[PDB]
């Protein structure tokens, strides 16, 4: 199906403590295949996929070349929107980025994202066409103007339909092993009195990929969202995510309800009674 | 892949 | 300058088994700034041999880390997880539940 890959960049100043700690992470879909930390020894991209060593040295040299680039970007850009915000030169702020494309099932261009943020915050970011920006507010405006002068939505571009994509296949080929593969949910339920008269029923799915996925519940076949817990998909940290919904229900009356399972790798949706 | 430099804000 | 406190959740990484080897994870997620402390604890003392995943966040700019560290579950072994945030006043504690 369709496949993506991005890239994170964060970056925290340390105003008299150190150089700000810049940590940037790469994604195909929900696989990370490479990082960089300036706290780390080694100051060079890191593979984080096993597929990844498929590269060269050149791979690499070049990678951490452009990462560095990055966070020296990244360093002067801090200062920048301090002054833009016109805040003391005390505190810490963080910056944080995020670009990648989107390929359908045929591995061709979907779509292509630049984003910026300051201190959690929208700050400016490419629109859908790749050819204009959307500024926050008044200091936004000031780097747009200045990003549209310098023609940086048209390297961005670039990037985004040619080389991104082109990577991205690369990748893909190289990792179909395992980027391509879809690990369905492993599922099952849990049933435990909770009240005098009422029971909990759990919903689980485990041990799934990518971590796309909805769980729902349903009472004699209506949907039941007003009286659930959901949790947020978590990270098995083996490469497969979890993730559970819980309905409370009369006891007595469990058998009107049914968890309902969506998970790509599953032919058709799954169907639960306690 | 990354985009071979980021142009400063 | 906006502040938002984690989200915590304390699970295994396979199905508990007193006795046999897994792994104890701590998501945290939904927070900003990305200064945290996070600790997993074993019987309420901290744990050294812990790891975590390199800095991401979400769409919508919050940040979320994984400490994990291997571990076997027992019947007299309680744990948890301690974490601190600039949001929190409190370093707080949510320990460790099986079935969750």
């Amino acid at each position: 199906g369709s496949h993506s890959m991005r890239y994170f960049f964060t970056s925290v100043s340390r105003p008299g403590r150190g150089e700000p700690r810049f940590i940037a992470v790469g994604y195909v879909d929900d696989t990370q295949f490479v990082r960089f930390d300036s706290d780390a020894a080694s100051q060079r991209m890191e593979p984080r996929a096993p597929w990844i060593e498929q590269e060269g040295p050149e791979y690499w040299d070049g990678e951490t070349r452009k990462v560095k680039a990055h966070s020296q970007t990244h360093r002067v850009d801090l200062g920048t929107l301090r002054g833009y915000y016109n805040q003391s030169e005390a505190g810490s702020h963080t910056v944080q980025r995020m670009y990648g494309c989107d390929v359908g099932s045929d591995w061709r261009f979907l779509r292509g994202y630049h984003q910026y943020a300051y201190d959690g915050k929208d700050y400016i970011a490419l629109k859908e066409d790749l050819r204009s920006w959307t500024a926050a507010d008044m200091a936004a405006q000031t780097t747009k103007h200045k990003w549209e002068a310098a023609h940086v939505a048209e390297q961005l571009r670039a990037y985004l339909e040619g080389t991104c994509v082109e990577w991205l296949r690369r990748y893909l080929e190289n990792g179909k092993e395992t980027l391509q593969r879809t690990d369905a949910p492993k599922t099952h339920m849990t049933h435990h009195a909770v009240s005098d008269h009422e029971a909990t029923l759990r919903c689980w799915a485990l041990s799934f990929y990518p971590a796309e996925i909805t769980l729902t519940w349903q009472r004699d076949g209506e949907d039941q969202t007003q009286d659930t817990e959901l949790v947020e998909t978590r990270p098995a940290g083996d490469g497969t995510f979890q993730k559970w919904a819980a309905v409370v229900v009369p006891s007595g009356q469990e058998q009107r309800y049914t968890c309902h399972v969506q998970h790509e790798g599953l032919p058709k949706p799954l169907t639960l009674r306690w | 892949s990354l985009l071979m430099w980021i142009t400063q804000a | 300058m906006i502040q938002r406190t984690p989200k915590i959740q304390v699970y295994s990484r396979h199905p508990a088994e007193n006795g046999k080897s897994n792994f104890l994870n701590c998501y945290v997620s939904g927070f900003h700034p990305s200064d945290i402390e996070v600790d997993l604890l074993k019987n309420g003392e901290r744990i050294e041999k812990v790891e975590h995943s390199d800095l991401s966040f979400s769409k919508d700019w919050s940040f979320y880390l994984l400490y994990y560290t291997e571990f076997t579950p027992t019947e007299k072994d309680e744990y948890a997880c301690r974490v601190n945030h600039v949001t929190l006043s409190q370093p707080k504690i949510v320990k460790w539940d099986r079935d969750m």
